[PDB]
């Protein structure tokens, strides 16, 4: 059916049948890893509002 | 087919590798003989040798 | 000409490009033929 | 109920019911040539006696 958004979520994408993931069936693949230090900055931010940055 | 005796049936085979246009050509196919998609699953629980005929 | 550059470029960076992945490609570049041309390079395995 | 006979038969009772006010809801996805989907209120003669001329 049309009009349909579909979200999935895995911890191993090597899992995956590449079947499963194509463009059509998954038209965004997306990374979301481990900190950063602009992800680490923006955590003790938002946690801490009001320090020096 | 009736003058020769041949069953008046036909089949086809679409093969490929996946995302180069079987299923969606089918649907336009059908769009285009005006005739309608009845989608069979043979893995399915249900479904026997003589329900299947 | 050019869908005949973009298909020549396409061939040149990848080898197997399946019909659903330009569809995609396009899909990013909505409305934008140049950008599409240019980006080619994105699509590389 | 076992025929295709009731399914046709059914909805033509749906289509030419006259003003019948013995209804029954039917909810439905219907969608627009716009691209999206709105629900559909459909109605069908609810079990009773209807007349039709
Ligand atoms: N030749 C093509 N022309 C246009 N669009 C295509 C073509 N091949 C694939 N697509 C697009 O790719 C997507 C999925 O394609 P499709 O379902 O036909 O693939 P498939 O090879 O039949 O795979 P599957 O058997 O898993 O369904 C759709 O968005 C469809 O429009
Ligand atoms: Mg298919």
């Amino acid at each position: 059916t049309e009009a349909r958004i579909v979200f999935m979520t895995t911890n191993y994408i090597d899992r995956l049948d590449p079947a499963l993931i194509r463009p059509g069936r998954v038209d965004l693949k997306e990374y979301v890893g481990y900190c950063s230090h602009w992800q680490l900055t923006q955590m003790f931010q938002r946690f801490y509002p009001g320090q020096a940055p | 087919y009736i003058d020769r005796g041949i069953p008046y049936r036909r089949g086809y085979l679409l093969y490929g590798p996946p995302g180069c246009g079987k299923s969606s050509f089918i649907t336009a196919l059908a769009g285009e003989l005006e005739h309608s998609i009845c989608l069979l699953s043979l893995t399915d629980s249900s479904l026997s040798d003589d329900r299947l005929n | 000409s050019l869908a005949e550059n973009f298909a020549e470029h396409v061939l040149k960076a990848t080898s197997e490009i399946s019909p659903a992945q330009v569809q995609g490609y396009f899909m990013l570049y909505k409305n934008d033929p140049m950008g599409a041309v240019h980006n080619i390079e994105s699509l590389r395995p | 109920a076992r025929d295709r006979s009731y399914a046709w038969l059914l909805s033509w009772l749906t289509r030419h019911s006259t003003r019948t006010q013995h209804l029954s809801v039917e909810t439905s996805y219907l969608q627009h040539e716009s691209g999206r989907i709105s629900t559909k209120f459909e109605f069908i003669p609810s079990p009773g006696n209807h007349f039709i001329w």
